[PDB]
């Protein structure tokens, strides 16, 4: 029998992953700090990667990639994209971003470029149109903040004149295969978007949690891929695959292939997989933009069963076998 | 690094005699004291237990002690009786009467100094003395009472040497007298203070193994002592033969004993065998590993699954794959990590010896410091109170000068011992 | 020329010293009776190998070495071994009783009774030295002697030889070859007591050597002899610059200069390639680029840790065999693109390279095959602190219940020295983090 | 990638390559602690021998 331990009790995802594993009868759960585990479902901060992979006679696996924080922290994300030749300053799927610590590197020089043609100058951290409005908002907090171009012309679903974001769930296994969950989710704004009043930031922020209109056009402000594909067909004469999902598969591929040499556990004494949540935004020209990568993601209720089961087969039982696929492999 | 052996009383001399029979055969020393052996592994560490006599003869570093001449005459009559050094027979004539007070305070007091003289003559010859091992039972008078009185005096003269005992605990399934729970409770109080390691050889376990596993309908002391000698050879292999660990009694205490009073080990053996009859299928290394950790192979009637292992020591004897031994031992810990304390990392050690014991091609000996041994002390403690709350049979003891308050203190000290073992079962 | 004295303490240090001095002899052409036919200056000299060997009037070359163990079994095999003529009897010091895996017994009880004698036999070697550089101390973390007596000796040497360097070759405890359950206690205790007295320390984690033996040498269960012949290979690479003519690392002070920018962070990571088996009948010889690349593979390191998640402060490449600088720079160029090699902002991103044309030497009947070229990289990376975290955690598990602590107090030690030793360790782990983030 | 301080000899060569520039207790004290321990030992042994004497 394989053994595992849980060290993140707030994991909705891996809460399931324990239950599905015990139900196989071939997995037993030790207590937190029992070092003789096969699998670690570890904490979010200060996970002790240095301690994995030194138990003789034990093949240890873990559900986090050491170093993946570089991609899953807004400050690091911007630094990564700017400084990696793989992505480069000429990156066509990441909005303009600058890191400004609270106490203007080249951010001013860009904002002044926009006064040359009075182009849209809406940014975010929060939303403002004057740099002084935003800049004086990051020193009021005290931590690092990043400001990014606001997509003033985003894609809105009618009926509703509404805003949304797409979250895709990606699994990377110990072989550094990239698995894209075929089921995605659009987190939808029930509020008709309008650019006159940013500070009424409820039609501007699409967070499931921030939309404390909840449930008008679609349940939980959540529209699934079958529904969104049909709309795109009926409305725009296209499909989710051609107009959106290609670009998403390209971005997901690019971001993870960038940091592969830094996080790969191919020749290491312990092994890593990790589930990521990529958050995209689609503008009016059917262009996909990468907003954030989330190293600790939460699944939509309808899909916990399917995804958590795919996590077992693909990331866990691939290394600890027992006695069509729900993922799309992004090839490299 | 010589060891000094001491066997006291009927039980101590009987199991003590078999130990010297058994290990003499492993080291290729016959009753005459001469070495007629195949391998040089048999002589490399032979000085641990044997003195080298002129004519190149080997004499056990053994002291034979009793308050009665019966059993000691039996030893001398026996097959290896002539191997012992005649001056090391120290005996009285009155007998202890299954009375701890007689062994400790009165009849034993007269004989103790003569024993210490023989002990001293053997110690002065030792190049570097590890310490002492005593064989005795805790239910009689001499081995129990005088043995612990000897242990206290040896610690006074050799406070910086190791005290090791093979202590036979009493059981109603094999009992000579109702007063054995008194004798045992008084002795344990002493062992807790003056021994570094004591192997709890429980007569209840020896009986159940003979009855249940060996299908012996009516087991004798010889059937029990067959198990005891097999255990005593096994838990001595690392001392008597060369190995990677370079094992000695002090290092065993360091690694086995995290807290000084918790030094009572659960011995175990595999495969279990009845005397004479030899079975012809050698076991698989996986078979050795599971039987040795099986409750049915423990020489103390405790349930390892009612407690947690503080430290474990396993010794494999025979020609086998040390790679397989590693995997198998690693498999059992990882399989049952809940029965090993988590706060002592790497608390299971495995040693190997190429030479197997007579009759087996491969065997495994298990030494466990389990908190489940409290069950043994609970059992003896319950038998003690059942009589003590009525003061029954106390007159045998008070007549030799003992006081009721000494019994109360011994009862209490052992109950504390049980509390302390319980403390680490929940820790 | 400046002499270097080697001090081998405990079983691990002694047996590892045997492996090294056997290898030094084969490398320099010294036969087991101490004669060196190649040496034409009879009875003396100031050649580079004279850093480690002194010469007699009869032409014998004697190691500038002292072996000290609290028990006679191990050093006795040195007295009867193949190189018994090499050492003068006073170079081997023994007792009768070992430290029973107990740092306190090695440091306080038994150590106090043998320290003056050892220092005097050390002084006898120092008196043959025109300009003594310092000491190379071989020991284990886990042994009672290797931990307790070494720290005792390290303190005294700082007192008596205050102006001379001290380097360490420390064996870090691994359960696959563990000898005691208290080895985490002994490691932390001796590291804390020795830390300020050591100028530079090379940790060899028995786990790493063991696995390298299984993977690359196809040995099911490696023995001490298997581990030690591999270790001496690494040690020889590190010390070659002292015993051979060269511009790089020619004095013990240069190790601190090149590898240790800050005093407490003085544990450089060693990576060695190629480890190839003698049993392999068909082998393909690896290029300069292939072996240099292997230096950034954690499987070839003396300690398992991930240098990608740390920062470098120095980095040396010690090549042996058919190597020329053009190939090295080309290999460094391609590797720099493909690898995560980040330096601290206050240090240059650069490699210091040393090349010795004599290819690596192998013991006849060993497990290591003869290679055309080889490399040992010495990098001071904060990732080595992973080892301190592993060790300190185990220390925390036991000390929380004060398990086995009574064995230490019983030798005269105080419980306070445990927590004090562990506070220093906690500080060490924090110093590594500041540098590494 | 600058190569610097290239030194050569018959045994080999050495050099430096730069990809990028930057951005004790007394003897008596040891004797005190050593002797303090031995006394803590003698004290604990005396206590043992006193207890045995009782
Ligand atoms: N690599 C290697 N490790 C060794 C060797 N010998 C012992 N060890 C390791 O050293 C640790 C124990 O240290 P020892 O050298 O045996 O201890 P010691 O200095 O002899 O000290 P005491 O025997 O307790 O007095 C264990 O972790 C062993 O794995 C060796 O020859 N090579
Ligand atoms: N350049 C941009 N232009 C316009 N809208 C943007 C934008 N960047 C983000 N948004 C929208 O506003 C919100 C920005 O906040 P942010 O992306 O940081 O939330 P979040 O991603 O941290 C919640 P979670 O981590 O659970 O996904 C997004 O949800 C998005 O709907
Ligand atoms: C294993 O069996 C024996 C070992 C030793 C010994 O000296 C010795 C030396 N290190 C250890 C040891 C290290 N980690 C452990 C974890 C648990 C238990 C022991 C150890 N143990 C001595 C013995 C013996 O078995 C019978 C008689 O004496
Ligand atoms: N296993 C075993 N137990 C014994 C043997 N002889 C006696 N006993 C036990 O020892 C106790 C009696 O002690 P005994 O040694 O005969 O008394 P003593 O001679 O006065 O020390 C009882 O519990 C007996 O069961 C023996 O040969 N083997
Ligand atoms: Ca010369
Ligand atoms: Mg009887
Ligand atoms: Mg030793």
């Amino acid at each position: 029998m394989y053994t595992f331990v849980v060290r993140d009790e707030n994991s909705s995802v891996y809460a399931e992953v324990s239950r599905l594993l015990l139900a196989t009868g071939q997995w037993k759960r030790l207590r937190k700090d029992n070092p003789r585990f096969n699998l670690m479902l570890g904490e979010r901060n200060r996970l002790p990667f240095g301690r994995l992979g030194h138990e003789p006679g034990l093949v240890q696996l873990v559900n986090y990639y050491r170093g993946a924080d570089k991609l899953c922290r807004k400050a690091s994300l911007v630094k990564l994209i700017k400084t990696s030749p793989e992505l480069s300053e000429s990156c066509t799927w990441f909005p303009e971003s600058y890191v400004i610590y609270p106490t203007r590197e080249v951010f001013l020089a860009a904002y002044n470029r926009r006064r040359e043609g009075r182009e849209g100058n809406v940014w975010i951290a929060l939303i403002s149109s004057e740099a002084s409005e935003l800049l004086d908002f990051i020193d009021e907090q005290g931590q690092v903040h990043v400001i990014q171009k606001y997509l003033e012309k985003p894609l809105l679903l009618e009926p509703g004149h509404r805003k949304f974001d797409i979250r895709s769930w990606v699994l990377v296994d110990h072989l550094y295969n990239i698995y894209l969950y075929r089921e995605g989710v659009l987190r939808t704004s029930s509020e008709p978007y309008n650019s006159a009043n940013f500070q009424d930031k409820t039609c501007h922020l699409t967070n499931h949690c921030i939309q404390k209109n909840y449930g008008r056009y679609e349940e939980g402000n959540e529209m699934f891929f079958e529904e969104f594909n049909q709309y795109l067909m009926d409305a725009l004469n296209t499909t989710l695959e051609n107009s959106i999902l290609l670009q998403i598969k390209h971005i997901i591929r690019s971001c993870l292939m960038c940091i592969e040499p830094a996080i790969s556990t191919k020749h290491l004494h312990y092994q890593s997989f990790q589930l990521f949540g990529f958050d995209f935004m689609v503008d009016e020209e059917l262009k996909v933009w990468l907003i954030e990568v989330n190293g600790a993601p939460a699944c939509a209720q309808k899909l916990y069963a399917e995804l958590c089961q795919g996590i077992v087969d693909v990331a866990i039982s691939s290394v600890f076998p027992l006695a069509t696929s729900i993922f799309i492999k992004l090839h490299h | 690094r010589e060891i000094v052996h001491i066997q006291a009383g009927q039980c101590g001399n009987q199991i003590g005699a078999k130990f010297w029979e058994v290990i003499s055969d492993e080291h290729g020393i016959d009753p005459t004291g001469s070495y007629h052996g195949d391998s040089d592994l048999q002589l490399e560490r032979i000085n641990v237990y044997y003195n080298e006599a002129t004519g190149n003869k080997y004499v056990p570093r053994a002291i034979l002690v009793d308050l009665e001449p019966g059993t000691m005459d039996s030893v001398r009559s026996g097959p290896f009786g002539q191997i012992f050094r005649p001056d090391n027979f120290v005996f009285g004539q009155s007998g202890a009467g299954n009375n701890w007070a007689k062994g400790h305070y009165t009849e034993g007091a007269e004989l103790v100094d003569s024993v210490l003289d023989v002990v001293r003559k053997e110690s002065e010859s030792c190049d570097c003395l590890q310490g002492f091992q005593l064989t005795h039972s805790l239910g009689g008078g001499t081995g129990s009472g005088m043995g612990t009185l000897l242990i206290s005096k040896i610690r006074e003269e050799y406070p910086d040497r190791i005290m090791n005992t093979f202590s036979v605990m009493p059981s109603p399934k094999v009992s000579d007298t109702v007063v054995e729970p008194y004798n045992a409770t008084l002795s344990v109080h002493q062992l807790v203070e003056n021994t570094d390691e004591t192997y709890c050889i429980d007569n209840e376990a020896l009986y159940d193994i003979c009855f249940r596993t060996l299908k012996l309908t009516t087991p004798t002391y010889g059937d029990l002592n067959h198990l005891v000698s097999a255990t005593m050879s096994g838990v001595t292999t690392c001392l008597r033969f060369p190995g990677q660990l370079n094992a000695d009694l002090r290092k065993l205490a360091v690694n086995m004993v995290p807290f000084p009073r918790l030094h009572f080990f659960m011995p175990g053996f595999a495969p279990l065998t009845s005397r004479g009859s030899q079975q012809y299928r050698a076991l698989t290394v996986p078979e050795l590993t599971q039987q040795m950790f099986d409750s049915k192979n423990m020489m103390a009637a405790c349930d390892p699954r009612h407690g947690r292992y503080l430290t474990v020591a396993a010794i494999f004897r025979g020609r086998m794959s040390m790679k397989e031994v590693d995997e198998q031992m690693l498999n059992v810990q990882n399989k049952n990590s809940s029965y090993f304390v988590e706060w002592i990392p790497n608390n299971v050690k495995t040693a190997v010896c190429d030479i197997p014991p007579r009759g087996l091609k491969m065997s495994a000996t298990f030494i466990g410091n389990s908190t489940a041994i409290q069950e043994l002390f609970k059992r003896i403690s319950e038998q003690f109170t059942a009589m003590f709350r009525r003061k029954a049979f106390l007159h045998w003891y008070t007549g030799e000068g003992m006081d009721e308050m000494e019994f109360t203190e011994a009862e209490s000290n052992m109950n504390d011992l049980v509390s302390e073992y319980q403390q680490y079962q929940d820790a | 020329m400046r002499e270097c004295i080697s001090i081998h303490v405990g079983q691990a240090g002694v047996q590892i010293g045997n492996a090294c001095w056997e290898l030094y002899c084969l490398e320099h052409g010294i036969q087991p009776d101490g004669q060196m036919p190649s040496d034409k200056t009879i009875g003396g000299g100031d050649d580079s190998f004279n850093t480690f060997f002194s010469e007699t009037g009869a032409g014998k070359h004697v190691p500038r070495a002292v072996f000290v163990d609290l028990e006679p079994t191990v050093i006795d095999e040195v007295r009867t071994g193949t190189y018994r003529q090499l050492f003068h009897p006073e170079q081997l010091i023994t007792g009768k009783e070992d430290a029973a895996n107990n740092y306190a017994r090695g440091h306080y009880t038994i150590g106090k009774e043998i320290i003056d004698l050892v220092l005097d036999r050390i002084r006898k070697l120092a008196d043959q030295c025109t300009g003594l550089q310092g000491f190379l101390v071989f020991h284990s973390f886990g042994g009672g002697t290797g931990s307790g007596f070494t720290s005792l000796l390290m303190e005294r040497l700082s007192v008596d030889y205050g102006k001379k360097s001290k380097l360490e070759f420390s064996i870090y405890p691994a359960p696959q070859v563990s000898t005691a359950v208290v080895e985490p206690y002994n490691s932390i205790l001796t590291t804390h007591t020795t830390l300020e007295h050591s100028d530079c320390a090379f940790m060899v984690d028995n786990e790493a050597i063991y696995d390298i033996c299984r993977r690359n040498l196809d040995i099911e269960r490696p023995t001490y002899t298997n581990l030690n012949r591999l270790i001496s290979q690494i040690v020889s690479s590190i010390t070659a610059s002292l015993r051979f003519d060269g511009a790089l690392n020619v004095d013990l002070t240069e190790f601190q200069t090149n590898l240790v920018p800050y005093p407490r962070i003085h544990f450089p990571l060693a990576t060695y390639a190629p480890v190839i088996s003698a049993e392999k009948a068909y082998h393909e010889q690896l290029s300069v680029a292939e072996i240099t690349n292997a230096c950034f593979e954690p499987a070839n390191q003396m300690v398992k840790c991930d240098p990608r998640h740390g920062k470098y402060m120095a980095c040396c490449l010690l090549y042996r065999g058919d190597v020329v600088p053009k190939d090295v720079n080309a290999a460094i160029a391609t590797i720099k693109t493909k690898r995560s090699i980040q330096f601290v902002d206050w240090c240059p991103t650069g490699f210091k390279v040393g090349i010795n044309y004599q290819p690596p030497t192998v013991v006849p009947g060993g497990d290591l095959a003869k290679v055309q070229r080889a490399v040992c990289m010495l990098s001071n990376t904060t990732a080595i602190a992973e080892a301190w975290a592993r060790l300190d955690h185990k220390f925390d598990l036991m000390y929380a219940k004060r398990a086995f602590v009574h064995w230490y107090v019983g030798e005269g030690m105080e419980e306070g020295e445990f927590s004090e030793a562990r506070e220093d360790m906690a500080a060490l782990e924090k110093d590594y983090e500041e540098v590494g983030v | 990638m600058e190569v610097i301080e290239l030194n050569k000899c018959t045994s080999g060569q050495s050099f430096e390559v730069i990809l990028k520039p930057p951005s004790d207790p007394s003897l008596e004290e040891i004797q005190k602690k050593l002797e303090a321990a031995e006394e803590r030992r003698k004290y604990q042994e005396a206590e043992l021998l006193k207890h045995l004497a009782e």
